[PDB]
C-alpha cells in the first residue's frame, strides 16, 4: 500500500483562470505518477504520464509537475467542457489511485424552468401514484424542492435526482418525485412543487387540480 | 485496431463468484502489455484490483483475502478474465478493464480504457419496468421508468434522432428494492401535436424493449 490522497474535494472556477489540483503520496515514488481525466458516465482518459508529460491529444491548457511526495495537475484557462473528477494515480507494478477531485466550471446564476407532471391514468389502475416536478437548467446547483398536498407540505415521501453538471452550458437539472398511493391521491385536489433558488427574487409554484 | 468490451453478469447472489471477460481486439493478449482489472463503487472513485502482464505472465494483486481474486490470460480468444469469488454487497461497482503500456521511466499506466460494466450483489431478483408517459413557449415532456431492478436502463429520445434539451436523470433507490427512473426533454410550446414523441427504453436484464409514445 502506497495511499493516494488528493486536495481540494471539490473546485468551482470560472473559464480562463487556472485550477491547482494537489496530490500526495504515502511514500517517495520518483516520477511514476499518472492523471486521469472522468468526464461523468465515462471511462477514464490518461492525461499526463511520468508526473510531468502531457499524452498525446491532449489540450495544452492540462500540465504535470511535481517529485517524490507532492504532484500537482494545472489546468491553465478552464473551459466549459473541463466539468469532470480527476484521478491521481501511482504505478510501481502495482497501482494505487487517489480518491478523486470534483472539477465544476462556474457559470452564470440560471433560473430554473419548472414543470409538474400529474400521473397517467394508467398509472392509477396499478394503486401507486406518482407525479414529477422537473427543474431545468438552472445554477447554482443547490436547489430547494417543497411538496405541498393540498396546501399542507408533505414531507418524507419525495425522492430527489440532480444530473450532472452539463459539459456545454454548465448547468443541471433536478427531478423529485411525490409517490402516493391510489387512494390517498384520489382523496385530495390540488398538488404543487414550490421551489427556492438564488436565481428567483420570490419561489415559484406549479400545480395541477385533480 | 484497439478495443476493450467488458462482459459479464450484471447481478450476482452474495457469497457467489462473480466472472467478468475483457474482449480484446487489433493487439494479441501475448504483448507484454499489461491488463488490468479497476473498479468504481457508487460514489466512491476508482480501485485497482489486479494487472496481469502478458509475455511475462506477472500477475500483481491489490491487498484481499487470500484466493479470492483471480485473472487468466487467454491467447486462443484473445482475451482476458477476471474471477472474484466469495462476494459481498461491498463488491457492487463499476468494473472496468484497461491495458498499460510503457514510457521513458520504464513502468506502465493505463492508456486506454473500456466502457465498463456494473454489477450489482443483492439477494433480489431480476424485475422488468414499467413505463409512464409524463406530460402536464417552452414545454416539458418525459417517461417514467418506475421498478426495475437491477441498472441500467438506456433511454433514447426519437430513435437516437431528437438530442437537444434532454436529460436522463440518475436512478434513484426507492424504499422497495427497486430502480425508479426519469427522462425528460424540453420542446417549444408550439409542438404538443405537431411532433409526435417515443422514448425508447430497454432494460437489457430483463429484457425490456418498450417505445412508449406520449399524449
Amino acid at each position: 500500500e502506497i495511499v493516494m490522497t488528493q486536495s481540494p474535494a471539490t473546485l468551482s472556477l470560472s473559464p480562463g483562470e487556472r485550477a491547482t489540483l494537489s496530490c500526495r503520496a504515502s511514500q517517495s515514488v520518483s516520477s511514476r505518477l499518472a492523471w486521469y481525466q472522468q468526464k461523468p458516465g465515462q471511462a477514464p482518459r490518461l492525461l499526463i504520464y511520468d508526473a510531468s508529460n502531457r499524452a498525446t491529444g491532449i489540450p495544452d491548457r492540462f500540465s504535470g509537475s511535481g517529485s517524490g511526495t507532492e504532484f500537482t495537475l494545472t489546468i491553465s484557462g478552464l473551459e466549459p467542457e473541463d466539468v469532470a473528477v480527476y484521478f491521481c494515480q501511482e504505478d510501481h507494478n502495482w497501482s494505487t489511485f487517489g480518491q478523486g477531485t470534483k472539477v465544476e466550471i462556474k457559470r452564470a446564476v440560471a433560473a430554473p424552468s419548472v414543470f409538474i407532471f400529474p400521473p397517467s391514468e394508467d398509472q392509477v389502475k396499478s394503486g401507486t401514484v406518482s407525479v414529477v416536478c422537473l427543474l431545468n437548467n438552472f445554477y447554482p446547483r443547490e436547489a430547494s424542492v417543497k411538496w405541498k398536498v393540498d396546501g399542507v407540505l408533505k414531507t418524507g415521501n419525495s425522492q430527489e435526482s440532480v444530473t450532472e453538471q452539463d459539459s456545454k452550458d454548465n448547468t443541471y437539472s433536478l427531478s423529485s418525485t411525490l409517490t402516493l398511493s391510489n387512494t390517498d391521491y384520489q382523496s385530495h385536489n390540488v398538488y404543487a412543487c414550490e421551489v427556492t433558488h438564488q436565481g428567483l427574487s420570490s419561489p415559484v409554484t406549479k400545480s395541477f387540480n385533480r | 485496431q484497439l478495443q476493450l468490451q467488458e462482459s459479464g453478469p450484471g447481478l450476482v447472489k452474495p457469497s457467489e463468484t462473480l466472472s467478468l471477460t475483457c474482449d480484446v481486439s487489433g493487439v494479441s493478449i501475448s504483448s507484454n502489455y499489461g491488463w488490468g482489472w479497476i473498479r468504481q463503487p457508487p460514489g466512491k472513485g476508482l480501485d485497482w484490483i489486479v494487472t496481469i502482464y502478458g509475455g511475462t505472465g506477472n500477475t500483481y494483486y491489490a491487498p484481499s483475502l487470500e484466493g479470492r481474486v483471480a485473472i487468466s490470460k487467454d491467447a486462443s480468444k484473445n482475451q482476458f478474465s477476471l474471477r472474484l469469488n466469495s462476494v459481498t454487497a461491498a463488491d457492487t461497482a463499476v468494473y472496468y478493464c484497461a491495458r498499460k503500456i510503457t514510457y521513458s521511466s520504464g513502468w506502465y499506466y493505463f492508456d486506454y480504457w473500456g466502457q465498463g460494466v456494473l454489477v450489482a450483489v443483492s439477494s433480489a431478483s431480476t424485475k422488468g419496468p414499467s413505463v409512464f408517459p409524463l406530460a402536464p413557449g417552452t414545454a416539458a415532456l418525459g417517461c417514467l421508468v418506475k421498478d426495475y431492478f437491477p441498472e441500467p436502463v438506456t433511454v433514447s429520445w426519437n430513435s437516437g434522432s431528437l438530442t437537444s434539451g434532454v436529460h436522463t436523470f440518475p436512478a434513484v433507490l426507492q424504499s422497495s428494492g427497486l430502480y425508479s427512473l426519469s427522462s425528460v426533454v424540453t420542446v417549444p410550446s408550439s409542438s404538443l401535436g405537431t411532433q409526435t414523441y417515443v422514448c425508447n427504453v430497454n432494460h437489457k436484464p430483463s429484457n425490456t424493449k418498450v417505445d412508449k409514445k406520449v399524449e
